[PDB]
C-alpha cells in the first residue's frame, strides 16, 4: 500500500532482488569527474561514498569480466544522460567491493 | 543460488536510454525504468512511461521537480494515481510545468 518494496542495504540482497524481480531503482554517488567522463569498463572510484548518494539510476543486471583477474564483478546500470555517455548510456559499476558508490544503500522497486 | 549473470535487457524489460537534460530529475528516470520493467513483468508489454508526469505531479508525495526527488516518492505517486501516463502522451520537457491532473482554483 506504499506502492514499493525497499531492499535491505546489502549487495547480496540487491543481487537476489535483481535476479528475482527485474530492474531495480538505486541511487549512487555520481559526484566525481571519473563518472562524469566515464566511457567504458568496470567503473571503480576509490573516493566514492557508500552513504552520500545523489543520483538515481537503474540496475538492469550484473555479471563479471572473465579476462580480469580480480575485482571483476559489476552491476549493469542504465543512466539517464543519453546514449553518448558511457557505453551507449550504460555503466558497469564495481560489484561486491564494499557497496561501491552506495549502489545498495537506497534500492527499491514498485509493486504492480 | 542467484545466477552468475543477469541481463534483463535480453528479456525485453528495458526501454532505450533517455536523457534527463538540464533538469535534476534522475529520480524520475530511475522510477520510470523500474516501473517499465515491472509492467513488462506483469503484462508482457514494454511501454516508455512519462518522467514529465512525475516531475509535474508528484510534489504532494515529496518530490521537487527539477530540484530533486526520490524514487520511492515517485512510486507512492504511481500508486496514488493508479498508474502513470506514457512518454508519448505526456512527453518530457526538462522543466517543471503544471500538473494537468490538478484542478487548481476556480
Amino acid at each position: 500500500d506504499a506502492g514499493f518494496v525497499d531492499i535491505p542495504k546489502q549487495e547480496k540482497a540487491l543481487m537476489k532482488a535483481v535476479a528475482t524481480v527485474g530492474p531495480i531503482s538505486v541511487a549512487i554517488d555520481a559526484g566525481h569527474e571519473s563518472f562524469l567522463f566515464y566511457k567504458e569498463g568496470i567503473y571503480f572510484e576509490p573516493d566514492c561514498s557508500s552513504e552520500d548518494m545523489d543520483h538515481g539510476v537503474l540496475v538492469v543486471g550484473y555479471g563479471f569480466e572473465s579476462t580480469e583477474s580480480d575485482n571483476n564483478k559489476y552491476w549493469l546500470v542504465k543512466n539517464s544522460w543519453g546514449e553518448e555517455w558511457g557505453m551507449g548510456g550504460y555503466v558497469k559499476m564495481a560489484k561486491d567491493r564494499r557497496n561501491h558508490c552506495g549502489i545498495a544503500s537506497a534500492a527499491s522497486y514498485p509493486t504492480v | 543460488e542467484a545466477p552468475r549473470s543477469v541481463d534483463w535487457r535480453e528479456k525485453g524489460y528495458v526501454t532505450p536510454v533517455k536523457n534527463q537534460g538540464q533538469c535534476g530529475s534522475s529520480w524520475a528516470f530511475s522510477a520510470t525504468g523500474a516501473l517499465e520493467g515491472q509492467m513488462f513483468r506483469k503484462t508482457g508489454r514494454l511501454i516508455s512511461l512519462s518522467e514529465q508526469n512525475l516531475v509535474d505531479c508528484s510534489g504532494p508525495q515529496g518530490n521537487e521537480g527539477c530540484n530533486g526527488g526520490l524514487m520511492d516518492y515517485a512510486f507512492q505517486y504511481v500508486q496514488d494515481n493508479g498508474g502513470l501516463d506514457s512518454e508519448e502522451s505526456y512527453p518530457y520537457e526538462a522543466t517543471e510545468e503544471s500538473c494537468k491532473y490538478n484542478p487548481k482554483y476556480s
